[PDB]
């Protein structure tokens, strides 16, 4: 019975939270991978006189 | 002024024979290096040893056999002078090798199965070893170039012919014709029969006497058998295919009477012949026979 | 009185929330823009020494330094850039499955079936590297640690828990509870204010450092899941699971974003990571290499093969210059 | 060159390391290690004791050799997440006992269970196995009141324990799926001297003559 | 060395061409 | 604690040898390299001697090669040396040192006490021998060099000591930038290529004494003359 009304009371803490529309998060990543796609070595290789590796 | 070797009856019939043991040898000694760089599971210390020895095994089909049957058959050299002082220094660094490497795996088995408490050796130790035999037949085998030479002989006044022949530093009876017979047979023959046969007696011995703990004693006895079985042969092929060949060459030093015959060619090919016999034989006990190399087969054939 | 009736109750208004939060999907969003291309790496560096299966591995914050475990008992940190040797230190127990470096530098820590945490002090007067502190309290093995600071760590364990520890007293803090499973992995974010776990029960959870409790729930899987990584962001992370799938989740939106999955493959995951800008991710497998995915595309750009063994562990430096990928034939790769 | 007089130093600390790890690593490799399971109360003790919360190592020497027993047992946890850490173990000692077989908590039939999946696991599919079967002197004064029938229904033979002992190991020797590369040796556990740790030297030194003939291909 | 020179004449031809036409492997 | 003790400074006749100890209590002797250094009674210090770990690695001053030996004996935790035709310009005061190379450490750490003895390249610039000032002002300590310090992989190999009266150097800044463990953040170095400056913010009564800059960039470790503040 201690357990079932642990269930309960976390998972009614769980159900009243904020939430956002799927696009807004979705737009968000894609705004933060074209920021920072200049400063990827690994998308954009780097000349071999700056690599350390080579 | 002719010998048997003359007519096509026997020509034709040393060619047909001579092909079929190239033929089995290529196929056979391929499939072993094959194996070995295709599946990079069996890159093992032991299996470097057998892929070695089918390296080796593979350089007399290529030398050995078709250099000395055209120059048997046609009965003059029409190589050239760079030929006489090189195909002879090759044959002999391939038959070294090839013995050197065999007692290797016999020394192997016997540390890896007598003392079976110990550490095996590493790759860094069989590098050396394989580099070190090559390395050694190659200074063994310096004084067949050293004493090798190049002449033209005219005993009718046209009956010019090439003879690639050797000659030694003394004259009239040298002993160094057959002080270099003997020191090859007590060297490539007694010394490499004596160490397999010991080892292998002692391998015998230590697995006849072992037992197994519980009920299933007997079973091991029924494996047992086939590996008594498969030891016996390894020493009776080296020793049988080897011996006549080097018999011939220390008779022929000794006693002159073997030279002055009609049929003397006939016979050094058939001498020649089951010598060679173990270029094919080798992949058949060796890799062919254990377990690792027969299931390899099976599975890179799919 | 119908408490279970309630719980059942609460499950199902929760999915519909998400069910009518849920208006688009990143196949449409991210239809109209360019893809990577093909994304081809070459091996750097071999790093040769441990005589078994490396089972972890972690980065240093300068990324040059690297500490490696393996079941032979020895813990070695490495020189990237040299290939050479810094340290190597003889572990009591060799059953060691997980190993961390602290953001400072100055100490290591590993665990395993022995059920403790070990903590090394590298900077000494003396010249040697020694035992700083013992962590007891677990009672099933450790599956992974994370230095949260130079004083504070967190580890979770096969019993079902993790807790948060204080290294100088020596008695963890708050245990937090809920997971049904055994625990498998962590994630720390970036700002170090929240961690994710996985767990046996396929589900993922979300819990607060300072207060203890969980605040969000993932059961989007269906097998265990083996791997867990928080994007560079920290709004989102991705999952591994042995269904041989890889899926992504929002925090924010609170429910599934992306999978990533083919046809012709069976095994299980071990191991995943993002690249810096987090347009890459980088999955390791039991069929002995890895997948590069786009992580917004969803569709494969290169491999990674080369390893003759289960890939074990991988990771990423922090400024994404090398990815360095360990595995059960006893060696270390790095790739550029 | 390239390389200052402090890089050249770290390069010879990092050969020192090298050659540190090559001799102990190369000194592991003449242990043999062993692996100790059963089902609950079924004799581990009693095994352990005879030499003298996680995993438990235990060290002895017997005849120039050195044996280190791992006893997994306590883990309250699932073993398909760590069982693999076993891989490459010279033998499995698997511990049960005979007068089991009517106690329940048919707790004979959860140890052939879990016998079942040690020998047939994927990781353990060439280790051999070493039984041990405890409890002899209660299991012949237990079999004159309560009959065999109860743990097994189909057992229609005589009540004398050489016989019901021997019917108990021909049933656990017939879950071995892999009856070749795997050999079960079965011993019935005695306090006589030092029996029980030379029937382990035996069994171990047929592993290991078994295992190098394989290498060679000769078996 | 040619003898140069009937019957044991040609023994000795036969035991010079086989001298110097001599092989070992 | 680490401690280095020396012995065998008596008072030789010219043409004579003697014999020098170092032993080592509080640390793991096998892991460290030793070095020699000596002191004239009037002049700076100079490096004799170097022995690595494991004693592959056997270095000494042109000026004593065929004369010195060093060797070490790890079980006993000994460094010695012995010394052989002595002339009169070898009547100085002898350092143990000890040094430990890998990535990020930071070598000459720790000197000997000291033990006197009486027998009866890359030049290094110091800008001035003696420097006058009060409690309270910055002060500024630059010395030269002739060859370009700084190596291909990034790294300027400058070291900084100080020696207090009647007491053996201490390090301060190692590699022209590191501050050493237990000095307080008020030392800074900088410099570039042949040319290195060293500051100290609100000087105090503590930092009376000579400061060295020494090379470690090639085969023999060079010092230079010594600034003197009062």
């Amino acid at each position: 019975i201690a357990q079932a009304r642990k269930l309960v009371e976390q998972l009614k803490m769980e159900a009243n939270i904020d939430r956002i529309k799927v696009s807004k998060a979705a737009a968000d990543l894609m705004a933060y991978c074209e920021a920072h796609a200049k400063e990827d070595p690994l998308l954009t290789p780097v000349p071999a006189s700056e690599n350390p590796f080579r | 002024l002719i010998d048997s070797t003359k007519l096509i009856e026997v020509q034709v019939v040393l060619i047909l024979a001579y092909c079929s043991i190239i033929l089995l040898g290529v196929i056979g000694n391929s499939l072993v290096i094959h194996v070995v760089i295709k599946f990079k599971s069996m890159r093992t210390v032991t299996n470097f040893f057998i892929a070695n020895l089918a390296v080796a095994d593979l350089l007399v089909n290529t030398l050995c056999l078709p250099f000395t049957l055209t120059y048997t058959l046609m009965g003059e050299w029409k190589m050239g002078p760079v030929l006489c002082h090189l195909v002879p220094y090759a044959q002999g660094l391939a038959v070294q090798v090839s013995t050197i490497t065999l007692t290797v795996i016999a020394l192997d088995r016997y540390r890896c199965i007598v003392y079976h408490l110990e550490s095996k050796i590493s790759k860094r130790i069989s590098f050396l070893i394989i580099g070190l035999a090559w390395g050694i037949s190659a200074l063994l085998a310096s004084p067949l170039a050293i004493f090798r030479e190049y002449s033209l002989i005219e005993i009718i006044p046209d009956f010019e012919i090439v003879a690639c022949t050797e000659k030694w530093p003394g004259e009239e009876k040298s002993i160094y014709g057959t002080v270099y017979s003997l020191s090859s047979l007590l060297i490539l023959y007694v010394l490499p029969l004596g160490i397999i046969s010991f080892s292998y007696t002692r391998i015998w011995s230590k697995l006849k006497n072992h037992v197994s703990p519980g009920a299933a004693n007997d079973h091991y006895h029924q494996r047992r058998q086939k590996t008594t079985k498969m030891l016996v042969c390894v020493v009776v092929v080296f020793a049988v295919c080897w011996l006549p060949l080097h018999a011939f060459q220390l008779a022929v030093d000794i006693d002159s009477q073997v030279l002055d015959l009609k049929e003397y060619k006939l016979i050094f090919t058939v001498f020649h012949i089951i010598a060679m016999c173990s270029t094919f034989a080798n992949p058949l006990l060796y890799g062919w026979m254990n377990s690792n190399y027969r299931k390899a087969f099976l599975s890179a054939f799919r | 009185d119908q408490l279970r009736q309630e719980a059942e109750q609460l499950k199902n208004q929760i999915r519909d929330a998400r069910k009518a939060c849920a208006d688009a999907t990143l196949s449409q969003i991210t239809n109209n823009i360019d893809p990577v291309g093909r994304i081809q790496m070459r091996t750097r560096r071999t790093l040769r020494g441990h005589l078994a299966k490396i089972y972890a591995m972690h980065w240093g914050t300068d990324s040059r330094l690297l500490v490696s475990a393996s079941q032979d008992g020895k813990l070695i940190i490495w020189d990237s850039y040299t290939t050479n040797k810094v340290h190597a230190i003889p572990l009591r127990s060799s059953w060691v499955m997980t190993c961390a470096y602290a953001p400072s530098g100055n100490y290591v820590a590993c665990g395993g079936l022995d059920n403790i945490c070990s903590i090394y002090n590298l900077k000494t007067r003396e010249g040697n590297v020694r035992v700083s502190r013992e962590l007891a309290g677990h009672t099933g093995y450790l599956s992974c640690c994370r230095f949260l600071d130079d004083n504070q760590i967190v580890t979770s364990s096969g019993d079902t828990t993790c807790a948060l520890w204080d290294i100088e007293t020596g008695q963890q803090t708050t245990t937090f509870t809920g997971h049904t499973g055994d625990v498998m992995s962590l994630s720390l974010a970036p700002d170090t204010r929240l961690f994710v776990s996985g767990a046996c029960d396929a589900s993922a959870k979300l819990w607060d450092v300072r207060e203890g409790m969980c605040r969000q729930t993932f059961t989007g899987h269906e097998s265990d899941i083996n791997a867990i990584c928080f994007f560079p962001n920290g709004n989102a992370f991705a999952t591994g699971s042995d269904d041989a799938t890889c899926r992504l989740f929002d925090l924010r939106a609170d429910q599934e974003l992306m999978t990533y999955s083919h046809d012709n493959i069976i095994c299980g995951i071990t191991s995943v990571s993002f690249s810096k800008s987090g347009r890459l991710l980088l999955a390791g497998y039991d069929d002995f290499n890895c997948n590069v995915w786009d992580a917004l595309k969803a569709d494969r750009a290169g491999v990674l093969a080369g390893h003759d063994n289960r890939v074990s562990c991988l990771g990423v430096t922090d400024d994404g210059m090398a990815v360095a990928t360990g595995s059960w034939d006893s060696f270390l790769k790095i790739w550029n | 060159c390239t390389l200052s007089a402090e890089d050249k130093a770290a390069v010879e600390r990092s050969k020192m390391i090298d050659r540190n790890l090559r001799e102990d690593g190369e000194k592991a490799a003449r242990e043999v290690k062993l692996l100790l399971l059963g089902a609950g109360e079924s004799g581990k003790s009693t095994i352990v004791k005879q030499m003298k919360t996680g995993i438990v190592e235990t060290h002895f020497t017997f005849k120039d050799l050195h044996f280190k027993m791992f006893d997994v047992g306590g883990q309250r946890s699932e073993r398909k997440k760590w069982i693999h850490c076993f891989e490459g173990v010279t033998a499995i000692i698997f511990c049960v006992a005979l007068s089991d077989y009517d106690l329940v908590l048919n707790r004979m039939h959860e140890s052939m269970k879990l016998f079942d999946s040690i020998c047939n696991n994927k990781w353990f599919t060439d280790t051999s196995i070493i039984l041990f079967l405890n409890k002899k002197d209660l299991f012949e004064e237990k079999i004159k009141k309560s009959p065999l029938t109860i743990c097994y229904p189909e057992y229609a033979g005589s009540n004398t324990y050489e016989e019901a002992a021997a019917y108990i190991q021909c049933q656990f020797e017939d879950l071995n799926k892999r009856k070749d590369t795997k050999e079960i040796y079965t011993h019935f556990t005695c306090a006589t001297d030092t029996k029980n740790v030379q029937f382990v030297f035996d069994a171990v030194t047929d592993v290991i003559i078994k295992n190098n003939l394989k290498d060679c291909g000769l078996f | 060395i040619k003898p140069e020179a009937l019957n044991r004449y040609y023994a000795s031809l036969r035991h010079y061409l086989n001298l110097v036409t001599r092989q070992r492997y | 604690d680490v401690q280095l003790v020396e012995s065998g400074g008596g008072l030789v006749q010219p043409g004579g040898s003697r014999k020098l100890s170092c032993s080592a209590s509080g640390f793991a002797f096998s892991s460290f390299g030793m070095h020699w250094v000596r002191q004239a009674p009037e002049k700076g210090l100079e490096w004799v001697a170097y022995i690595s770990s494991g004693s592959g690695t056997i270095y000494y001053a042109d000026t004593v090669k065929g004369r010195f030996t060093i060797s070490r004996d790890d079980p006993k935790n000994t460094l010695f040396l012995q010394m052989t035709s002595l002339r009169s310009e070898d009547t100085a005061m002898y350092y143990c040192v000890r040094s430990i190379y890998y990535y990020g450490s930071s070598p000459f750490d720790f000197w000997g006490q000291g033990t006197t003895l009486t027998v009866s390249d890359i030049v290094m610039t110091q800008a001035t021998s003696s420097v006058p000032v009060t409690p309270g002002e910055s002060v500024s300590i630059s010395c030269r060099s002739s060859k370009s310090l700084l190596h291909s992989n990034g790294n300027t190999y400058l070291y900084w000591f100080l020696q207090r009266p009647g007491q053996s150097p201490q390090l301060l800044i190692y590699r022209m930038s590191n501050l050493a463990s237990g000095v307080p953040d008020r030392f800074s170095g900088s410099g570039s290529g042949t040319a290195f400056t060293l500051t100290i913010s609100r000087l105090e009564a503590e930092d009376v004494g000579v400061y060295y800059c020494m090379q470690h960039l090639e085969y023999p470790l060079t010092f230079g003359a010594g600034t003197k503040l009062e």
